[PDB]
């Protein structure tokens, strides 16, 4: 595919030469309010939506007549071409002919059609609701129009908007940058390379590729904040070009349909094979040439499941809307299924597990523990607000901090109000506007000069602010970050206002404060401030940010700030589910480790009873690395530790511990676990939400994505959204993907039962040389015209209550169509049916006038259309079309007594481990199903004219109940067998019928 | 005419029911309040 | 060859020996205990039913008339100068005739002699076993003119003349009723014996109407049909060696070398027709005599 680094490098013109004005003045947008609604209305409305073309949609009448003349109609179709023939034959032929061939042919004409139009009307239910979910959640673009900016649909955006993206953020579509601030994209997807180009309004370079004023499509912003005007939208983009005609999707195999596919072709070439075999031994049987086509015909479709598919495709729909309902968004249809075989769920902290609505609590300064936010009730706080020691800590916690208030929220409280900037940052900005002050006037007065912001090689913030006082050195600097590490960089702690050299015992004590706050399940904040010498530094001293050269050690640490974040509600449960359900959590966070172990011990990550090596030491006063590593089931892994450690000790670690928690772990260190995990065998189910996390959300079986926090990066990278960021959500999904596969094998094995019972009057005609007791005629209104809806109604069956009880599945051994489930549908079930079948068939002959044992070889002179002079079991002489009207009766005795089993067996496919009266009937499509083809048979046996049409005849009463028996003897043995299974779990019986 | 096995009968009960059962399937797969 | 057998736990096909023992045992037992209660139902079943008398009889009703020998398509078309062409059709009817020979009626228990001449019906009385078996009406080849097997073993193919022989289909406890002479204005001319069910041949088309030739029926006591005395049937269960009132006739100067489709129609009360089953109560044979 020669389409990169080719038919990119020439097509390229652009505006990245006009400045400002020019750039104003050709587009027509104001370069600080963005366009007017109106205008913006107008130019959607003038070049069209942003959005590439797409591809042409097969009419209405295209699909319907592609189905009408599919493969398996294709037999039904060149069957009723040859009825149709030879009626014309025989109409050529002796005068006053029968139209016996021209109504088999008409109804195998109507059977066509009516099976076209159910297959159709499937099929748009299917492909509708599919694309029901490009349009679940739009991907949005904020723009900014009459000077506020405002989230919109991305197909909304028009040529000049005024557009702004951020980190994380993926490119509406061609821009000219305006405005930036150390913003960085990614061309991978435009010239290759991943390594990320800076992007700033200045005019660099006159090749629009290498310019750095120019924002293309489908690239992502990595890093920073940028402003942007549209110069091209739609397809008229230059990665549009080439996304519209060189970057089409392959065929991606999905396995949920391959392995039904290998199935139909195994059960096809044996129906076939039968089909063809049977066509020869009646030719020879001195049948008719038609007749032979007639008796293919039946048993193909008696043995092929032709709505396999079709079952197949209902069963993934429906449950990924059920997905979707439970905010779980499957971008794929592969995705679907893999969530049934989830066996290891790498979650975070920090968004999934809590809600991430911190709230500042506790404090440590002038060594004590001080609790505050009092419950805005202008109690203040515990403590005195004139503790000198607590004006240099919310001085810290004040200014150095990023984040401030939006417009319109000086009319409510300040636990309720609206942010912008960190969880961190909006709880220190509450606490210090709840017990302080005002800060707008705080960071006024000490104006900053330079601010390093939070960065993973740093791990601190810092911000150099002049201070207006007198008694100081005109510097001050601020930092917080790791409250281990802003410790180790200080030499002196502040205690009730004088300085002292930070001795042992003051560490040992901030340890033990430490360990008190982090057992609590807070994340806690270190903070600290240096009054630079003014001597060495002077007024007109200024900072260099790029080159340090102020001092960045021996500062002077203030206190720590502790803030709560409850995890979500159904957490807890949602890990007893998963525990419950043979599936591994693992915790990755970035915090400390003793929050990190407190939280996962709160939320059940960490369960009674299980202790780390750590834990077992301070349990026998005995030194860590005396202890046996094997003891403990459960770990606390350290980022540094995985930092320095190598495959063999993440397989050690992985391998031999039930409760795994990384704590410190940077969202980069988030591939190799995973990796580690997939090194043991599991499908691994991560969560992202970062730009950084992509590595672990592509590697990963199952990428999740924050739906709400979670960027643009994170949710193209991954292969399900989640519309919560709920991690029960994931649980949930996981169950519903162990529905499909459950439902998906119930309705196999009802779909395969009736094989037996519908091919087994053939065999037994031919070796027993009965009169034939099922027709074709009979066959394909059972498959193709009664069991079409019951088929399909298994689908929709709800969940047993071990689905989340019961170990996960592997792909690679649990298949659906398995050698329990043929032994279970053509051994035990269907050989129970065809008993049903035949005794209705004894009955009706015997009732008529031909005793059972008499029956055998009476087939010979039973299809002779001359011997009109057949004796009885009674001695009557009987002629051909009066025998032939009995033999009819039987096919339509053999038929309800099909739809009789058949209730039994739909009944009992409802569920394959639990009893019925325990799942019960809240199915109620399964009803429609079980009302609808009882009152089909009825209709086709009870209908005046069709024993001439169809061939069916009435009924009598005392009939329609003779396969009841059978039906309750199938019921019963179903569910004694359930039982047995429930009863003796891994017994025989389980391991021989459950399928 | 003990050869004539009146047919009428059973097929308009047959007809009848195959009515009942369709206007009762047609209500479930149309529940109003059937949840 | 792996999935063939495997020596490491001794699997077959698939599955070790010890489970091959297992699911035959088991599929013994289940598919023993199946059969043994499809078996069983069917016992219950025969439990219903009467051995005299079927429980349903609307199915064959009315009777169907047949015709003697069975030929295929009922075509009767063969080469009166060639000794084997006719061949088939005598045989068919020598098979049939050797069963109403003077000696398979010996036995005077079983065998019963009636009346000569058209009589009420033989009412047995009740369909059970209390008398035991039931008399036949004895009924002698001679009552049939030239085709009887006793005088022309050819029974008239020999010299273009075929003989037909006309049967009633054999009903239990049917009772025919002929057509009362009020009602007598449709059906073609022929003797009116209320104790005799008439049957007439016709052609079937205008052609066939005059190529026929000459109808000459043979019955007992010289009535264009069956006896009421025969009637009704009690089964094989009753009457095993029960003997069915017999007719024939024979076609005499017709075409030669000609197709002519003839339709012989029984007529009564209880004996209807059908546009389906062109055997019920009427028959149609078509003869060619290529000499
Ligand atoms: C089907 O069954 C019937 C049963 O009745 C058979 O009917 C016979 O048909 C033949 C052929 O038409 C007739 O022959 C005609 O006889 C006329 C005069 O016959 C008189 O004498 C008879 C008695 O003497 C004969 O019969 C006894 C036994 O009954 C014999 O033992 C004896 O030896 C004699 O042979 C009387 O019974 C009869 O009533 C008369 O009084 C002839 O006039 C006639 O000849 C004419 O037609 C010829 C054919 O075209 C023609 O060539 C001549 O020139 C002439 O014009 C003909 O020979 C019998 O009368 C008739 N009845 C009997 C009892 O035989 C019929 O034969 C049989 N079908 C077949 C194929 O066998
Ligand atoms: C019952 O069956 C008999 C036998 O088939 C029919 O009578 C005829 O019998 C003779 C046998 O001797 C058949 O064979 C011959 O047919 C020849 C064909 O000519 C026909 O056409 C002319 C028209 O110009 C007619 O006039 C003529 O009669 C034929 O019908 C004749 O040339 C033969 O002539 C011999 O018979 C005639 C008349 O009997 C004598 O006068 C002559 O001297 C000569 O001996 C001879 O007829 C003939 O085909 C049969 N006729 C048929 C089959 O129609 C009876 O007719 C049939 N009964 C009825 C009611 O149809
Ligand atoms: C997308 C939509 C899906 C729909 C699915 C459902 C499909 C339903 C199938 C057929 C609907 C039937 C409609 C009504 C038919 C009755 C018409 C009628 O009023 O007829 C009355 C007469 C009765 O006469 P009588 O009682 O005096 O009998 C005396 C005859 N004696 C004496 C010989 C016994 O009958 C006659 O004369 C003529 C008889 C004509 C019977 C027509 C029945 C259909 C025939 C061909 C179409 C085949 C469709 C098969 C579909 C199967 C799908 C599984
Ligand atoms: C003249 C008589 C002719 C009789 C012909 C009888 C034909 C009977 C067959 C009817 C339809 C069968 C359809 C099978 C479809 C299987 C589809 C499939 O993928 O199955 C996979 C499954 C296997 O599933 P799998 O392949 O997914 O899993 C494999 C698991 N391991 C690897 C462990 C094995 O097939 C089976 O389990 C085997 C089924 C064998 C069925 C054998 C039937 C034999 C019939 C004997 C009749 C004898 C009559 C004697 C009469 C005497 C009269 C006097
Ligand atoms: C004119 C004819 C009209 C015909 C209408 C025909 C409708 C046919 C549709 C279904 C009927 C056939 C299948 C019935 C399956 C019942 C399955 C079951 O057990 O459901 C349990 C379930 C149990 O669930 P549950 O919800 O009641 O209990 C739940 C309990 N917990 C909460 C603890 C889990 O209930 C039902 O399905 C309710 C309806 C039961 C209807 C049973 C009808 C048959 C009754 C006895 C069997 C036949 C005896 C015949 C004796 C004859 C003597 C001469
Ligand atoms: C003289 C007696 C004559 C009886 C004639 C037949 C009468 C009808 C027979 C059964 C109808 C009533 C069934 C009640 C079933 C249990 C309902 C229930 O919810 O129990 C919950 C319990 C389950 O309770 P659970 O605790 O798991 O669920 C409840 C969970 N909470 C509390 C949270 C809601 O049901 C079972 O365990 C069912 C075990 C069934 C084992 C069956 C073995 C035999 C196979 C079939 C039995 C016979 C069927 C009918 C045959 C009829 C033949 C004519
Ligand atoms: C009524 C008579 C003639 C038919 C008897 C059929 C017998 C010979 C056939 C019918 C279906 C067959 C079974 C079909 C499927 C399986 C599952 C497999 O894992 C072991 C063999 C086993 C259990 C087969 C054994 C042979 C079997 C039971
Ligand atoms: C409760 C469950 C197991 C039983 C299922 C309902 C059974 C009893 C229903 C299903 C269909 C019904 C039949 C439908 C039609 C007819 C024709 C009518 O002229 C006589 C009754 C008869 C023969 C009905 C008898 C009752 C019947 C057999
Ligand atoms: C407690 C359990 C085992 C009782 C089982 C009873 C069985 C033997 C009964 C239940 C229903 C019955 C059938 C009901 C209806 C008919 C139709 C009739 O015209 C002939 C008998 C026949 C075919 C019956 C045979 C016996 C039968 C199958
Ligand atoms: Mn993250
Ligand atoms: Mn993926
Ligand atoms: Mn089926």
């Amino acid at each position: 595919e020669r389409d990169m680094d080719e038919l990119k490098k020439e097509v390229s013109m652009d505006d990245h030469k006009l400045s400002l004005d020019e750039l104003h003045r050709k587009y027509g947008t104001d370069l600080s309010r963005g366009l007017t609604p109106a205008r913006a209305a107008e130019i959607l409305a003038r070049d069209g939506p942003n959005a590439l073309t797409p591809p042409p949609t097969t009419p209405e009448w295209v699909k319907f007549c592609r189905q009408l003349f599919g493969g398996f109609s294709m037999l039904l179709w060149i069957g009723a071409i040859l009825c149709f023939l030879a009626y014309g034959i025989q109409a050529a032929t002796e005068e006053e002919p029968q139209n016996d061939n021209l109504y088999l042919g008409v109804v195998l004409s109507a059977v066509v059609i009516i099976t076209g139009c159910f297959s159709y009307y499937q099929e748009a239910k299917s492909s509708k609701i599919m694309e029901s979910f490009k349009n679940m959640v739009p991907q949005q673009a904020l723009v900014i129009r009459n000077g506020e900016k405002m989230s919109i649909n991305a197909e909304e955006v028009v040529v000049g908007d005024l557009v702004e993206v951020k980190g994380g953020d993926r490119i509406p579509a061609d821009l000219r940058i305006i405005s930036a601030n150390g913003c960085k994209v990614d061309n991978s997807s435009l010239t290759g390379e991943s390594e990320p180009q800076t992007r700033s309004p200045d005019f660099t370079n006159e090749n629009p590729l290498e310019t750095r004023n120019i924002a293309f499509f489908s690239t992502n912003c990595v890093e920073g904040t940028a402003r942007g005007i549209v110069v091209y939208t739609g397809d008229r983009t230059v990665m549009g070009r080439i996304a519209t005609l060189a970057s089409g999707l392959e065929g991606g195999q999905t396995p949920i349909a391959a392995e039904i596919e290998h199935f139909i072709h195994i059960i096809t070439g044996v129906a076939v094979f039968l089909g063809v075999s049977f066509f020869i031994l009646s030719l020879i049987l001195e049948y008719t040439w038609l007749e032979a086509v007639i008796f293919l015909i039946g048993i193909i479709v008696a043995n092929v499941p032709e709505g396999l598919l079709a079952t197949v495709t209902v069963c993934l729909t429906l449950t990924a809307k059920r997905m979707a309902r439970k905010n779980c968004l499957v971008k794929n249809l592969e995705a679907v299924e893999t969530l049934g075989s989830t066996s290891t769920i790498c979650s975070d902290k920090t968004g999934t597990l809590t809600q991430n609505r911190m709230t500042v609590a506790h404090m440590w300064f002038d060594n004590q523990i001080h609790e505050a936010d009092t419950t805005e009730n202008q109690s203040g706080v515990s403590f005195d607000k004139t503790s000198a020691t607590w004006l240099a800590l919310s001085r810290i916690a004040g200014l150095c901090n990023r984040a401030v208030f939006q417009a319109n929220q000086e009319n409510l409280p300040i636990l309720k109000r609206a942010v912008a900037g960190d969880a961190s940052e909006s709880a220190l900005l509450k606490c210090i506007e709840l017990c302080c002050g005002s800060v707008k006037e705080m960071r006024e007065r000490y104006t900053k000069i330079v601010e390093i912001p939070f960065n993973s090689t740093n791990k601190y913030q810092l911000s150099i602010h002049k201070n207006p006082n007198t008694a100081e050195p005109r510097h001050l600097l601020v930092m917080k970050g790791a409250p281990e590490r802003i410790l180790d960089r200080c030499s002196s702690i502040l205690i009730h206002g004088k300085e002292q050299p930070l001795d042992e015992e003051l560490k040992d004590a901030f340890q033990n404060a430490y360990l008190e706050l982090g057992g609590l399940g807070e994340r806690v904040l270190g903070f600290c401030h240096l009054f630079l010498p003014d001597e060495q530094f002077p007024e007109g001293f200024q900072f260099d940010t790029d080159d340090v050269n102020f001092p960045l050690d021996n500062l002077c640490f203030v206190g720590l700030i502790s803030m709560i974040d409850p995890p979500r509600a159904a957490v807890p449960d949602a890990v007893g589910k998963c525990r419950s359900a043979g599936i591994k959590v693992i915790m990755v966070t970035g915090d400390h480790p003793i929050t990190a172990k407190a939280i996962a011990k709160g939320v059940g990550i960490i369960s009674e009873g299980n202790e780390t090596v750590e834990d077992i030491a301070a349990r026998l006063n005995i030194p860590v690395s005396q202890v046996n590593p094997r003891d403990a089931k459960a770990c606390v892994v350290h980022g540094s530790d995985l930092k320095d450690m190598t495959s063999e000790q993440l397989d050690d670690i992985l391998k031999y511990h039930t409760e795994i928690v990384f704590a410190r772990t940077s969202p980069q260190q988030k591939l190799i676990i995973v990796e580690g995990c997939q090194r043991q065998g599991a499908i691994v189910a991560v969560t992202g939400d970062g730009v950084n996390d992509s590595p672990a959300l592509k590697k990963a079986d199952i990428g999740v994505a924050m739906g709400i926090a979670g960027s643009d990066v994170s949710k193209q990278a991954a292969d399900m959204i989640l519309l919560d960021d709920n991690f029960a959500s994931i649980v949930t999904g996981v169950e519903e993907g162990r529905l499909i596969f459950d439902n998906l094998k119930k309705s196999i094995a009802y779909t395969l039962t009736s094989n037996i019972p519908e091919i087994t009057p053939f065999l037994i005609f031919i070796i027993a040389n009965i009169p034939l007791p099922l027709g074709t005629v009979t066959i394909l209104c059972i498959d193709l015209g009664t069991d079409m809806v019951p088929a399909i109604s298994l689908a929709y069956e709800q969940a047993e209550s071990d689905i989340m009880k019961r170990q996960p599945r592997n792909p690679k051994t649990d298949k659906l169509v398995n050698e329990r489930l043929i032994s279970m549908a053509y051994g035990q079930i269907g050989m129970i049916q065809a008993l049903g079948g035949f005794f209705t068939y004894f009955v009706i002959l015997a009732e008529n006038g031909f005793l059972p044992i008499h029956l055998l070889g009476l087939r010979v002179n039973w299809d002779d259309r001359w011997i009109n002079d057949v004796e009885d079991s009674y001695g009557q002489q009987w002629t051909y079309e009066q025998r032939k009207i009995v033999e009819f009766t039987c096919h339509t005795a053999f038929f309800v007594s099909i739809v009789v089993v058949q209730w039994a067996d739909l009944v009992i496919c409802k569920t394959r481990r639990n009893s019925v009266f325990q799942q019960g009937m809240k199915n109620k499509i399964l009803i429609f199903g079980l009302f609808e083809e009882t009152a089909l048979a009825a209709f086709l046996s009870y209908c005046p004219g069709m024993g001439v049409a169809l061939r069916m005849y009435p009924l009598k009463p005392t009939w329609w109940f003779c396969a009841f028996p059978y039906s309750l003897l199938i019921f019963v043995y179903d569910e004694v067998r359930k039982l047995i299974i429930r009863r003796r779990p891994g017994g025989w019986v389980e391991k021989e019928t459950y399928y | 005419d003990p050869f004539y096995y009146d047919y009428e009968t059973v097929r308009n009960g047959g007809l009848i029911f195959a009515a009942l059962a369709f206007i009762v399937g047609l209500i479930i797969i149309l529940s109003k309040r059937l949840r | 060859k792996k999935f063939i057998w495997n020596s490491e736990k001794k699997e077959f096909l698939g599955r070790t020996g010890g489970s091959w023992f297992k699911i035959l045992l088991f599929y013994v037992i289940f598919y023993g205990c199946l059969a043994g209660i499809f078996i069983g139902t069917i016992q219950v079943m025969l439990l219903t039913i009467s051995e005299f008398k079927p429980t349903y009889q609307d199915r064959v009703a009315p009777p169907g008339l047949t015709q003697i020998p069975q030929s295929q398509k009922t075509e009767i078309s063969f080469r009166p100068n060639d000794p084997q062409s006719y061949e088939s059709y005598v045989v068919s009817i020598v098979r049939f005739l050797e069963k109403y020979k003077d000696l398979a009626q010996k036995d005077d228990m079983i065998f019963e002699d009636c009346g000569n001449v058209p009589s009420e019906l033989k009412e047995r009385g009740e369909y059970n076993n209390e008398r035991g078996e039931r008399k036949v009406c004895r009924f002698r080849l001679e009552w049939l003119g030239n085709c009887s097997g006793l005088n022309d073993e050819t029974y008239g193919y020999k010299d273009g003349k075929p003989c037909v022989i006309i049967k009633l289909n054999r009903v239990l406890g049917f009772k025919p009723k002929p057509p009362k002479n009020e009602s007598l204005e449709t059906y073609p001319v022929m003797k009116y014996n209320p104790y005799v069910l008439p049957v007439h041949c016709t052609g079937k088309r205008d052609e066939d109407k005059e190529k026929v030739g000459t109808m000459e029926y043979f019955g007992l006591g010289g009535y264009p049909g069956f006896p009421l005395q025969y009637y009704p049937y009690y089964g094989k269960l009753l009457q095993p060696k029960y003997l069915q009132p017999l007719m024939a006739v024979q076609f005499t100067n017709l075409t030669m070398d000609t197709e002519i489709r003839i339709e012989c129609k029984a007529y009564g009360e209880n004996i209807g027709y059908s546009e389906k089953d062109r055997f019920q109560g009427r028959f149609d044979v078509k003869i060619e005599v290529k000499s």
